[PDB]
């Protein structure tokens, strides 16, 4: 009788307080995904920062959660369209990778992969942060005069280093030119579809890099801090 | 791989089918039969609705 | 080589399937009457969860429904009273689908993790844990209480014995990944669409694919019998929903307007069978007429995208689970 | 007499728009479900704050400029009095509000989710209009605002005149609290905010070689200012100084304050999902 009814509202009156326990811990976590090819690094720079691989990383009282998909040798992604509260998607590729093809370049491929999940109908709210990895061996790559990008890449030839570009503290021009060219590579395709809701953030990375954490850390804060600013239209 | 693919449609091949116009008359007919026990396609009296 | 053998055997399967032909459904259909327009109200909006909602199944009575969102909740809902039976935590973060037992004791969840996961309510805790897919499971269907039908990432779709934990068979011969399933009345048939065109009827006994149909042009997002069990239905991305019969073996009618392009996401039919009611991308759902092709009515309720999509087996009321983490009751 | 009907027709005309637009931002906000939000609950109290004063002070207020004299009784001007000092009030601490949780979710963007919540949302505003109640109701209601010259005197004394009289103590401390602790907490929000703009965007022409901030915060401090402050400097003058500032002045610029509260909804409600929400609606 009632008496059902009454012990029925009781156990929902439960739930809903476990409900807003649940709520008050899943606002604060900040999930990322780490979309990359295979060859491209992507259990270096995990490990540097910490079916799916998940860690729960923490930096300056944020909770930071990163799930990673990796095997099946997805070509046409589906779960992908379920990643849309993620507030960005690392993007992990090898700068190095431009001489090697697989059967295309795969850096081609990377560029092909980062086009795709830009232009994707779901995720046209979803930031990038795109990671460059392999900066030491790109360096010995191009110091040697085995393979050129020019000869792989037909746009290198008529590429000049950018004037505002910033050099690293101890770098070649021939590595800074190469390693810009592949940075402007990936921004091309990232300007030019968005319409300002989201944004690409290039880091050039190294294997002994482990900064990575608060690069992650300053990427999630102005994503944040830019989707507030145009919700607002201040920006 | 091929042979597989081979065998599936020789297997597909052998199955009678009926005209569609037996089909379609034998779906009309349990449409129109069972059509009186529906809640969403005649409106449920309001005291019948448990919701409402 | 064996391409050619296949090319012959595709042509005359094509051209067995016209000759079968004799009249569309229309040619028949136009002279009913018209089922009119259907307007449906929100009797019950459903709130508790905290991300967006993916799938639904009614209980075997009409009272009970369950769904799943990625922030792990598996919250089990009494639709007539609002109330807030069981709320199951999930050891996988993302899940994509949801299971009702006919008894109703056990409830079953998939996800991205290539795991399906099986919950016993009625002791809620873990009662066995499924593995032995590649790819995630998109969707999880109960035959009884000891086995469960499921269709993963990997084209491969999976009948498993509960108490053994293993695959009791396997089905093969799909190219994309299985993104839906539908039972029978009786638990003899069923078919998986995947993301190729074709959507092939299985046989649970026999293991093999006894019919293959390809007529849209995109992958198959949702799939559901007709209430005899005779044909059933199939949404795409494609604007297009297709009726299929078993007995025919080709397409009967396509469902689309020039206005919509977006997909549909879930079907499902009412207990007549007369009225097709399918999700869709564009935050609405609408009621198809099965018969006559003609919209009959729209379900704009939702905020966000509509994911799920039941029918209760009385047929009393439609549930739609939309990405606004918010859960409607349609009557 | 021309000049009368003029005046009755433009206050008409305000008071029809303040309350078409006030009860629009409402009934957009309750009727759909996508628009409550953290930030759209003190839009709604702003809106709340902005309705009553539409439906409670400006009719009587127009009736008392156009018949000169006050046909109701003496408690019911010391209520309108009160009405319209708690409506001011609390629209002000309101916008005020609105800036300060802007500003907490541009600056602390982590924290800000777990800082603003519906619970301490309620608090908020529940604060909000308690402090502005008392403030109003309580210096008017026991008659500590009353003045000590025989001009307010015959006012008070008489039923038939409903004039603002008021001390030079009362007059301050209502001035500050209403405007001037909200505008300095307003332009320390904004300032901040703008900084925090003018950052994003030359880190965002660092990046990507290959302005809006300063519109849309003139529009949200600009019009608030010119809407209130003259009043306010005036309020503060007419107890510094009695002889140069004149009545109908005075009014004037309490009017100006006044038409702020419909200006509110057209330039707190011009985002897309508000407009979809009043299309929806019309
Ligand atoms: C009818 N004139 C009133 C009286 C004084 C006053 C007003 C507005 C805001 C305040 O903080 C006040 O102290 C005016 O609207």
């Amino acid at each position: 009788q009632r008496n059902e009814e009454k012990a029925q509202r009781e156990a929902n009156k439960k739930i809903e307080k476990q409900l807003q326990k649940d709520k008050q811990v899943y606002r604060a976590t900040h999930r990322l995904l780490l979309l990359g090819a295979g060859e491209s690094g992507k259990s270096t720079i995990v490990k540097q920062m910490r079916g799916i691989f998940e860690t729960k990383f923490q930096v300056d009282k944020v909770n930071f959660h990163m799930f990673d998909v990796g095997g099946q040798r997805d070509e046409r992604r589906k779960w992908i369209q379920c990643f849309n509260d993620v507030t960005a998607i690392i993007f992990v590729v090898a700068s190095s990778s431009y001489n090697m093809v697989i059967r295309t370049n795969r850096l081609q491929e990377a560029l092909n992969l980062f086009k795709s999940i830009w232009n994707n109908r779901w995720l046209r709210t979803i930031s990038v942060i795109l990671f460059l990895n392999k900066q030491d061996l790109l360096a010995e790559k191009v110091l040697a005069g085995k393979s050129k990008i020019e000869d792989y890449f037909p746009e290198f030839a008529r590429y000049t280093t950018p004037e505002d570009a910033t050099p690293e503290p101890g770098e070649d021009p021939r590595v800074t030119r190469a390693k810009y060219f592949i940075r402007d590579e990936f921004l091309r395709i990232s300007t030019a579809s968005g319409d300002g809701r989201h944004y690409c953030y290039p880091h050039f990375t190294c294997a002994v890099d482990t900064e990575n954490i608060r690069r992650v850390f300053n990427d999630c804060r102005d994503i944040i801090q830019r989707m507030h600013l145009r919700q607002y239209e201040l920006l | 791989q091929a042979r597989k693919l081979v065998e599936q449609l020789k297997m597909e091949a052998n199955i009678d089918r009926i005209k569609v116009s037996k089909a379609a008359a034998d779906l009309m007919a349990y449409c129109e039969a069972h059509a009186k026990e529906d809640p969403l396609l005649t409106p449920v009296p309001a005291s019948e609705n448990p919701f409402r | 080589q064996l391409r050619q053998e296949a090319e012959q055997l595709k042509n005359q399967i094509r051209d067995a399937r016209k000759a079968c032909a004799d009249a569309t459904l229309s040619q028949i259909t136009n002279n009913i009457d018209p089922v009119g327009r259907i307007q449906m109200r929100t009797r019950r909006t459903l709130r508790g969860h905290l991300a967006k909602i993916y799938a639904m199944h009614w209980g075997t009575d009409s009272r009970l429904l369950v769904s799943a969102s990625q922030d792990g909740k598996l919250i089990i809902w009494d639709s007539y009273t609002t109330n807030k039976v069981h709320a199951i935590p999930l050891r996988s973060s993302w899940v994509m689908t949801c299971a009702y037992a006919p008894s109703g004791n056990y409830v079953a969840c998939g996800g991205l993790d290539n795991i399906c996961s099986i919950y016993n309510l009625k002791t809620v805790r873990v009662s066995r844990e499924l593995a032995g897919h590649t790819g995630y499971l998109s969707c999880c269907r109960f035959l009884d209480d000891n086995q469960i039908v499921t269709s993963s990432g990997d084209t491969t779709c999976a009948l498993w014995d509960i108490e053994t934990g293993q695959q009791t068979t396997t089905f093969t011969g799909h190219t994309g990944d299985v993104m839906s399933l539908s039972l029978a009345p009786d638990t003899r048939l069923f078919v998986s669409g995947a993301c190729d065109a074709s959507a092939k009827l299985w046989d649970v006994r026999e293991g093999m694919c006894r019919q293959t149909f390809t007529g849209h042009e995109s992958d198959i997002n949702a799939i559901c019998f007709f209430p005899n069990g005779n044909a059933f239905a199939t949404g795409s991305d494609d604007a297009t929903c297709r009726l299929f019969d078993l007995r025919a073996d080709q397409e009967l009618m396509t469902y689309s307007h020039d206005n919509i392009i977006c997909g549909i996401t879930s079907v499902s039919f009412s207990k007549s069978g007369r009225l097709l009611l399918a999700g869709y991308d564009d935050f609405n759902c609408n009621v198809w007429d099965a018969l006559k092709a003609d919209r009959a009515g729209v379900l704009a309720g939702h905020d966000n995208r509509v994911s799920c999509l039941g029918v209760t087996d009385d047929g009393m009321a439609v549930a739609t689970g939309s990405w606004d983490s918010f859960l409607k009751i349609w009557n | 007499e021309v000049w009368v009907v003029g005046m009755g027709i433009v206050m008409s005309l305000i008071v029809l728009a303040i309350v078409f637009g006030n009860v629009l931002v409402i009934t957009a906000i309750a009727k759909f479900e996508r628009l409550q939000t953290v930030t759209n609950y003190f839009i709604t109290s702003l809106a709340c704050a902005d309705l009553v004063m539409g439906l409670a002070v400006v009719p009587f207020g127009a009736a008392h400029i156009l018949t000169k004299t006050w046909t109701f009784g003496n408690f019911w001007c010391e209520f309108w009095t009160s009405i319209d000092v708690l409506c001011v009030t609390a629209s002000i601490e309101t916008l005020c509000v609105i800036a300060v949780d802007r500003y907490f979710a541009i600056t602390s963007p982590f924290k800000y989710q777990s800082l603003l919540t519906k619970n301490k949302a309620r608090v908020i505003i529940l604060m909000v209009w308690i402090v502005s109640g008392l403030t109003s109701f309580l210096p008017i209601q026991m008659h500590w605002y009353r003045a000590t010259h025989q001009e307010a005197i015959n006012c008070y004394a008489e039923e038939t005149c409903c004039d603002f009289f008021t001390n030079q103590a009362y007059a301050i401390a209502s001035s500050i609290v209403s405007f001037y602790v909200p505008l300095v907490i307003m332009v320390f929000v904004y300032s901040r905010v703008f900084q925090e703009a003018k950052r994003q965007l030359q880190k965002i022409d660092k990046s990507e070689g290959r302005h809006k901030a300063l519109k849309t915060l003139g529009i949200i401090m600009g019009t608030f200012t010119l809407c209130w402050l003259p009043f306010f400097i005036v309020n503060i003058v007419h107890v510094i100084q009695d002889n140069l500032i004149r009545k109908e002045v005075y009014i004037l610029l309490n009017w100006i304050g006044y038409v702020n509260s419909g200006f509110n909804p057209l330039i707190y409600c011009r985002s897309p999902d508000f407009r979809i929400a009043f299309q929806e609606l019309l």
